[PDB]
């Protein structure tokens, strides 16, 4: 399996008095390890797994500055934003930030990136090369050239080509137990008369770990991307993930029809067929 | 521009009559982040109702789970109420025990 | 761990 | 770690010659590099800064530095010397490969530098000035090479000379 | 260009009192920190001031003594309290974003004196002095001088105005004041400075020469006043 470590972080202003939101929380592959609430009481980076819990007090006020040098920054980014677009005071706009990096099997660096949106909208991104960046418009120019006179694009290679990839194989070590798991899906298949002349079949996965899963449905081992509700991958509440596929069948024909879980902890792809 | 939220109202574990469980709502691809969610039972809203921290997905839109602890029976109908900016009046989604 | 250097836009 | 010596307390000099305030730094990882003037009742003002690239940095009033890895330097210069120059000079350092999120710059503990004026027309001499309301003591127009008697350090003034009171 | 407010600027005051220093920015900005210096010396940062929590202190540094306060990013307070002798220096709000290459800026200072007994401040008296003759026909010039003498503490500000119009050019005041009883703990202090100009513009007789000497005292919301004043005389 090949890895990633990203930190999310999300502020919004608040017009007038008293201060805006900001949340930041760090995720290895789909499991939450941290997270900062602006909100919250401590006003310290807190743990959200028990494998972080382990390390030192350095480790959470080192995190615990750097969190604040974020927040402090989008703050000051939300009113220079708010001067380059020419808008008032008395409106609410969201900056959010993504950055992080992703390793092979064998543990090196395999990309690293760094995304900035405002109001929900690609605003600047550094490239896969991480020597350069993409800005969405003239205001996001107008950053890219302070930007690249601060030299914030080599700073930001040598933190995801190094310092990111060596946390991100202490955390997979130290949480291996957790991390470097892959819970299969647990599937079975339920069938509802919906008409006279038609039944639905729903393919159900459960209790996986990673979240990435593929459902299909095959009618004749044909591909059946019509005729079929699929939703979204969503999570359990225990660390797992849940799906599930459905299609209307022509009652009768129950044994046409195939649904195909593929799935990292699946040695081979699963092929499920309604049995009464 | 404003997106307006998924809501997907299922439980953690298979349903059991009498048997514990937890109750999820879990909102997302929505914006801005600003959003209410409660979980309902019969219509009126239950205390202790936790959330996941704010996160995002790679078109930039937010996403959250809610959760409560729960003991659900035949007669007892549980859903989940959501308001948002997008939304005019609140959205109700009752929990389908085989969804 | 946290990126250090963070600069405004 | 982080830290930089400026091993050199006083440096002087005379008016329009080569001044040099030295500075070495030692870093664990890769440095960026700072200067800061400080002149009487003020805060600490910026001069210059390496972050990368071109290791000749200039800046104002002709003041420069050179980013020398192998001795480990970061040494301020300029070519001829104003008096007004005559300062507080700090050196500073960032670890730009630290993840401790201590953010401030680390500084040196300061170089105190003195350009001294030019004499062209030396002539010391001695007078006694009388209050127009007692009496003092003037020692003026000289080069610039007991608990109850007081006596005052030099001073110039701008045509240019020296003084001291008695 | 970010500007750094400092109010107060030169504060005295006793053992056991507490000074609130305030530091304001014209625009908004990362990072502020609390750096304190004695006149000619290294900085010691205090601590760092965060936004919406308490500040991060520096080995050395306590809250109960220094309380530091930052509502918004552009305005910030240090505290000193129970005030001693030591405590006596130059506080520093320095200020600059958390970028690599970012810049960090410094202020104008405050200047904080911490004394024992508040009844040893004493104003300066000021007594100019007249050119010789010896020194006219020597060198076509005069040199006036200004002696500010039996003044406490040792923060005055001297200068000429030549009828009635200040001149920096031609002028020079000393580096530092002098201590007229060297072997005390704290003894009075004593400056001096020089004004140098053509012969035949002193002995114009409808010319105007004046010393000015600013002494930061005390104030009026304090217990003659030794107040903070200006000393002046004439020839």
């Amino acid at each position: 399996g090949s890895h990633s470590m990203r930190y999310f972080f999300t502020s919004v202003s608040r017009p007038g008095r008293g201060e805006p939101r900001f949340i930041a929380v760090g995720y290895v592959d789909d499991t939450q390890f941290v997270r900062f609430d602006s909100d919250a009481a401590s006003q310290r980076m807190e743990p959200r797994a028990p494998w972080i819990e382990q390390e030192g007090p350095e480790y959470w006020d080192g995190e615990t500055r750097k969190v604040k040098a974020h927040s402090q920054t989008h703050r000051v980014d939300l009113g220079t934003l708010r001067g380059y677009y020419n808008q008032s005071e008395a409106g609410s706009h969201t900056v959010q930030r993504m950055y992080g990096c992703d390793v092979g099997s064998d543990w090196r660096f395999l990309r690293g990136y760094h995304q900035y949106a405002y109001d929900g909208k690609d605003y600047i991104a550094l490239k896969e090369d991480l020597r350069s960046w993409t800005a969405a418009d003239m205001a996001a120019q107008t950053t890219k050239h302070k930007w690249e006179a601060a030299h914030v694009a080599e700073q930001l290679r040598a933190y995801l080509e190094g310092t990111c990839v060596e946390w991100l194989r202490r955390y997979l070590e130290n949480g291996k137990e957790t991390l470097q798991r892959t819970d299969a899906p647990k599937t079975h298949m339920t069938h509802h008369a919906v008409s006279d002349h038609e039944a639905t079949l729903r393919c159900w996965a459960l209790s996986f770990y990673p979240a990435e899963i593929t459902l299909t449905w095959q009618r004749d081992g044909e591909d059946q991307t019509q005729d079929t509700e699929l939703v979204e991958t969503r999570p359990a509440g225990d660390g797992t993930f849940q799906k599930w596929a459905a299609v209307v069948v022509p009652s009768g024909q129950e044994q046409r029809y195939t649904c195909h879980v593929q799935h990292e902890g699946l040695p081979k792809p699963l092929t499920l067929r309604w049995e009464p | 521009i404003q997106r307006t939220p998924k809501i997907q109202v299922y439980s953690r574990h298979p349903a059991e009559n009498g048997k514990s469980n937890f109750l999820n709502c879990y909102v997302s691809g929505f914006h801005p982040s600003d959003i209410e969610v409660d979980l309902l039972k019969n219509g009126e809203r239950i205390e202790k109702v936790e959330h996941s921290d704010l996160s995002f997905s790679k078109d930039w839109s937010f996403y959250l789970l809610y959760y409560t602890e729960f003991t659900p029976t035949e007669k007892d109908e549980y859903a989940c109420r959501v308001n948002h900016v997008t939304l005019s009046q609140p959205k109700i989604v009752k929990w389908d025990r085989d969804m | 761990s946290l990126l250090m250097w963070i600069t405004q836009v | 770690a982080q830290s930089v010596a400026q091993p050199e307390d006083q440096v002087n000099v005379a008016e329009g010659n080569p001044l040099t305030v030295k500075c070495t730094y030692s870093v664990s990882g890769n440095p960026y590099l700072f200067w800061y003037v400080q002149y009487p009742n003020r805060g600490l003002q910026f001069l210059l800064k390496y972050i990368t690239g071109d290791n000749l940095v200039k800046g104002s009033y002709g003041f420069e530095a050179e980013f020398n890895k192998s001795q480990t330097s970061f040494h301020l210069k300029k070519p001829s010397a104003l008096v007004s120059d005559s300062a507080l000079y700090f050196c500073a350092v960032r670890d730009i490969n630290s993840g401790a999120g201590s953010y401030q710059l680390t500084f040196g503990k300061g170089t105190k530098l003195s350009v001294i004026p030019n004499i062209q027309n030396p002539d010391p001499a001695v007078y006694q000035l009388r209050d127009s309301d007692k009496s003092v003591c003037l020692f003026t127009d000289f080069d610039s090479q007991d608990s109850d008697v007081y006596i005052t350090d030099k001073c110039v003034l701008d045509f240019k000379s020296n003084s001291a009171v008695a | 260009s970010a500007v750094i407010s400092q109010k107060p600027s030169r504060d005295i005051k006793q053992r056991g009192t507490s000074l609130t220093i305030q530091c304001q920015v014209d625009s908004q900005v990362t990072m502020m920190f609390w750096y304190r210096q004695q006149p000619g010396q290294s900085l010691t940062l205090i601590a760092t001031a965060n936004q919406g929590s308490e500040a991060t202190y520096e080995s050395g540094f306590v809250i109960d003594k220094f309380p530091i306060s930052r509502p918004n990013l552009t305005f910030s307070t240090l505290t000193v309290s129970n005030m001693s002798p030591e405590d006596s220096s130059i506080y520093l709000c320095s200020v600059g974003g958390s970028g690599g290459a970012d810049t960090q800026y410094f202020g104008p200072g405050t200047r904080l004196t911490v004394l024992e007994d508040l009844k040893n401040v004493f104003p300066p008296e000021v007594a100019v002095f007249e050119p010789s003759e010896a020194e006219i026909s020597h060198t076509q010039k005069a040199t006036l001088v200004c002696l500010a003498t039996g003044f406490y503490p040792d923060h005055v500000e001297l200068s000429w105005w030549v009828n009635g119009k200040e001149v920096h050019s031609g002028v020079c005041t000393d580096p530092q004041p002098l201590k007229e009883q060297p072997a005390l703990n704290d003894s009075r202090y004593a400056l001096s400075s020089r004004l140098r100009v053509s012969a035949t513009f002193w002995q114009d007789p409808r010319n105007h020469f004046r010393c000015q000497v600013q002494f930061y005292g005390l104030s009026e919301n304090d217990e003659a006043k030794p107040v903070t004043q200006i000393v002046s005389a004439e020839a």
